[PDB]
């Protein structure tokens, strides 16, 4: 049940686009992990357009940055397939160019990742 | 005077959450919780379990409300809850205990 | 002086509830690290209700996600006690079900963590 | 092409100030990493003033927290210089006391950092 | 779903004693690992009395050797408690002096421990 | 020339079934290792039915536990393919449901594994 | 007080031959570990002749497989001397060709090896 | 002509901040800072200290303003500040320095 | 007498290559190079850069050839090059300096 | 007046020891040492060497004593020793500098 | 607050020289470590002249061995500079040739170094 | 059988106090290590008062530095408890304020620690 | 050029015995290390008899503790031989029973060991 | 006494140019290692012009490739300074553009590097 | 831009065969690395036929030994595919039996591999 | 089947001398590795006399440099013996002062050393 | 039109070598190789084996020469060699296909 912070510009994703992007990341997570139970978090962080700079050049509202926070111990193969699936599914679900999508994965020991209060 | 109410819990989080709730409602003055291992009969054999015990300190006037609240909050169906009486207590500590659950907080 | 990013929904925490949550996290930090000098940062990140999805399910304004950014080198027992205390104290301070609270701790070398400009 | 999340209060940085800060962070990234091409992301995350607590004390809108997400492998010396330059350059660009600037660097394997869709 | 090979002398444990020992080992595995489902294997390996030598001295039928095959990753504290509980619980269940019980734990990566055919 | 201990109930495998199960494990070992020379040991350990407990429930004579003792230094890929081949081939050779087959691999340094007296 | 599982064929070792083999392994253990107190365990595991296969070839009752379970931390030279001594001394004690003797040593942390109930 | 003004600082950040501030005010054209170790008498004995030295390059017209502003900003109570004169400078580099602090404000 | 010519370079290799070239041509007696960090205006904003500084020591008779050679070899379009005069120098060191660039080498 | 005296040394310890001896003798008020890399002709080819440079700050009246002591202490038979002139100095620094080497300490 | 054991000959250092040597080491420690207030210990161990032997040659009273006991984690560069500063400063303070000074640094985990009773 | 070097001032401990301090350290060692019989060494190193400097300040005769030399392998918890017990027990035995007691533990491989000539 | 601290009782070694003991240790160091010329230090630390306690028992003047401080990198075999040689040679040179000799070796990185001022 | 294999084209270096290049590499080796005794080996390996290809492009006789064979354990800063010095000094000594010079350093344990027959 | 030393007998490869072999290794390097820019070096080292011995048997001029010197950090998969591609392409380009081709890959840290003078 | 590059001067070794040296190196490889089959490569690399410099001094044709490229995993003891044998055996076979022989061993993972085309 | 010829090989090198030879002989214009795991009857029992499969693409007129040369080069004595016909194919790709093999 790991979390994906999804950084996007306000008004770029309608409530249904958010739903699709969320379902896309969640399906990818389920597919490549062995969770069986669907418990991954997608957390949209919206900011006004023009708050993103690429190479010093101010951008519109097209960029999407997904910061994944994962338990450590998964193979490079698995992580590579998950990132690739995220790029493709979000590209479709958001009707957006893949070049606008960045995905970074951070890893932590499972013992210091607590979901649903640990209950 | 001072009473001690003893109970046990399946983990630290459950113990702390309940203990903080009792403090928030001004039903106890403080708790001390410590890790334990236990055993008892259940479903035909002796079970062993790692738990957290807790001592809740409060005034005897609050005992009945404490028992009733602890019973509603406890994750166990039939929790251990019992009271030890105190033969003597440091005067100044008793005053601190009394204030913590005084009517002026409500 | 570690940093706790606290992702909550807009209008879920009043100014007084924010102070009490921040006081809970900071008190827990001092209690378990032994700093003696209270310097930790709590940085509330508010988003509109509906921006959090759990297993694909859009949420109301209840979920709280604490991302703690810490120096490495602290024991596993210290971190688990700190996480447990954060869940319990925030649950009481915010009048919220602990199942709505997630806590993740990421660690970094102390050399690449600078607070108060390093002065 | 690392990512710098920059957490600031709303209305603290004009559009031209945001550009000057983003330019300062990006210039420093180029300077110290030696990358020939400017591809780094500066991503501003604005919140209302009063959402930052330091030692449990609510702050105004003067705090700046920079969370840099970098590939691993760079020396301690390099990271130290880059952090110092970010603090100094941002202090000038934003006209802000350096004691108000915090900088944390997190590292990840390069293979799980995908910019521009990996294309 | 670890495996506990239990080496005992023939006719030392009645069918009901074997059940009581297996129950004791399995209960302790559940207790200390926190697994929600009981899937551990207890596998009794009986030999005629006189096949165990201690310090070169032939023994009767009172020796019990438990060889637990576990996934790696569990703490030393957890393993210590689990071993102590196996000794205590088996001593009662088998009515046997604890000095007659030996317990060795071997660890393997989880990816090369396949139970129930991996399905 | 590593050894597979195969734990089974008495009378569950006829002498020809033992031959088939032995040929199955040996072929799998040859296939996935580069031994060229066939020297792997299969060691059947028979015990009366009802000596195996799964989750505390006494079993019949259907369970098969294969404990592989291998030189360390083989890749996770190779070990995964070997286990899978063992499950399938033994399932066929023994005419048995795969869910009844457990396979654990232990690993040792080659210097402390001596076959055929080391001659 | 390590454990040596000795897998032999039924009726291959008389009660006196068992004592001499156990005396050989135990003497070798004391000689090379330096215990001073003789406490090691030799646990004979007998199976009917024909249960051992080598490269697919069913054997008679000659093969002997010693699985030594040891604490970690002993030198490579000590272990190789101990293995060599076990092969040679068992060969003489059991009147058996050394080519029929296999010796494997597995190692575990001393903390998870309890003998004589730990008392 | 070109003047060089030398000073030392307790750490790199302080040296950088002051040099960048002086650039922002168009009081210097450039600075070069480098790590040093120093010794001097202080409080009864010889102290050793790791520091950062900096050379600030500017025009002789700016020297008075530079001294005043540097003294206002310096962390040290009594800082080292002194000026070296240059005998010659590459013509085109001198043109670059002058423009950097020209009254046209760039 | 002795002059010092100061310049800066984008990296150690460039500094050393140029310094060794100047020694090979007998234009300087020696150089001392040290790591620096710098800042200056460029393309509308204050830039910061890590560099290597170098002090080239030679006779005043060689100054003009040194400036002209350094200018042709430098990787920068408008390099920093300036001269500091020396008020005094150890006699025996001056003799060593003089010999290193003496006409007898050519 | 303030003068700067420059020299180089084969390692840090040699630079620091001589620098501390000069302070103990009240011949300098301060030194700033920094690591350098150097090159020069020696035994028929260009040598390269890692060294430490030092700037010794003192008053003009001490220059002759400083040269003679620095020469006697130096590990090099022919060390680099030369003096730079200062055009301006912070008045409060100059007074601190003069007191450090004043006659009252002797 | 590290410990410096300073082994010197009886009568080599007067009380004023001891003060000077102690302050030189303590100042150096303050200088190169970042600690705010002075807490490091200097512990002079005097012995009669002639108790030191170098290459088998009995010495007089003009040798000094500084054994510094430090917490681990400090950079090689810092330790080099601090050692160099100790030799140079003690040389001046003791009016002793630096070649007579030896300095060794031993490192321990900070958790097993307790100053001032740990209070 | 570990070594405790105990640095104290001449005349601070009478012979009876030395016995008491030595027994306190030896009892603590026995308590927290599992060794059967007492073999640990306590080696008092006396020096004249005034040879200890703390933060540059010359002390009197009321400081005690215990340097314990131990084999590696003991848990952090054990070392913490043993240090705490030494400070508390020496404080009573020497009738000395605990803030005057420092305790450092250094660790070596057991193979390069030889007591009683190795016989 | 390593350091040997040699803790002995006052009056136990005459100056000639000190020479003999010092040369025995220095010769052994020369023998087992490859160094060309003798540079190792032997530093005798004398204390009054009765300052050594073994298992709580006050000793007389016939105990010797050698603490060797060495650079890391030497083989276990070399260190064993050198320790053995020190015990045997000091035993002869001091005419002392070897059981009265303890020898501990501590290791440091060579970069933080400086002999002869580093010159 | 490390080995530098210097791969050059036949007739590119005269006997005097070879001596000057070898003097450059050796001088750099002494300068940065601190040997004091000049023992390093420069071994010129000449091949006809046209035997070197760069990105598929056949070269003239200009390219120089230095393969330095070194003992491990030297710092990254020392190696980078040595490589830089080799490029610059060889460029001047051979009158060659530095872009024609490649330098690779391989490292080995000192135990498996024997020079001058090991005598 | 890594280097392949290609050891071959004189007159075995015509100038065009050298070109083909060079283009073969360079294409393989480009294919399996992500260089984009073609900068790998192929360095032919020719020696008279009969200078190669295999198992003590002098060979003709058919053997080809390719020694690859690579930056460390590439996966075993990538390295295996590159070697295989080199064998096949060189076999074609040189019209030579694959059994005559040996390929060894050495690896170094990138910081000590400098191409084109590092400019 | 490791590779031994042998760098010698032209005309120093007759055809029969090369055979004797190659035989000596190959015999030693077999002796010390225990390989049943002789597959090692000895590859002579001849250069004109005067191409070897030692300490900057040009040499005659008497230098021999052996660069052995080995699979990793062999013990230090094994490598030491093999190097000593190469020096001794080559000295005899070539009738050459052993002070003229240098031997360096480089190690690589076995998976990236492909002999005989991997077939 | 286009024809696909399928075959398996004991390892990637063998598949790669044979493919590069057929491309050098202009018998094929492309091949796609991929790793497989297979099972079949051999020594009176089902043998398993990890192999590499290859798909060779060429024109129909080259089928005879492709079959015969593949058989000469193949390490297996009785290798799997069969052809699949295609119903359709991109025009531009066919043109590139015909040019590569002539």
């Amino acid at each position: 049940a790991m979390v994906y912070m999804v950084y996007v510009s306000q008004d770029r994703l309608t409530p249904s686009a958010k739903h699709a992007v969320a379902q896309a990341i969640t399906d990818a997570h389920l597919t490549h992990t062995g969770e069986e139970h669907s418990l991954a978090q997608v957390n949209f962080q919206e900011q006004p357009a023009g708050n993103v700079f690429l190479g010093g050049v101010q951008q519109g509202g097209d960029t999407i940055f997904v910061h994944g926070l994962h338990r450590e111990g998964r193979s490079d193969e698995l992580k590579q397939r998950l990132i690739t699936d995220i790029i493709a599914k979000v590209s479709i679900a958001a009707d957006i160019d893949p070049k606008h999508i960045w995905v970074y994965f951070g890893e932590m020991p499972a013992s210091q990742m607590v979901e649903y209060g640990g209950l | 005077s001072l009473i001690l109410v003893y109970s046990t819990f399946p983990n630290l989080l459950e113990a702390k959450l309940i203990g903080l709730k009792l403090l928030k409602k001004r039903l106890i003055a403080c708790f001390n919780a410590f890790e334990i291992t236990s055993a008892y009969w259940e479903k035909g054999r002796i079970r062993t379990r790692r738990e957290w015990a807790a001592i809740f300190k409060t005034t005897e006037e609050k005992e009945k409300e404490l028992y009733e609240e602890l019973r509603k909050l406890h994750p166990y169906e039939t929790p251990a809850i019992f009271t030890l009486k105190v033969e003597n207590v440091l005067t100044e500590y008793m005053n601190w205990l009394r204030e913590s659950v005084g009517s002026h907080h409500h």
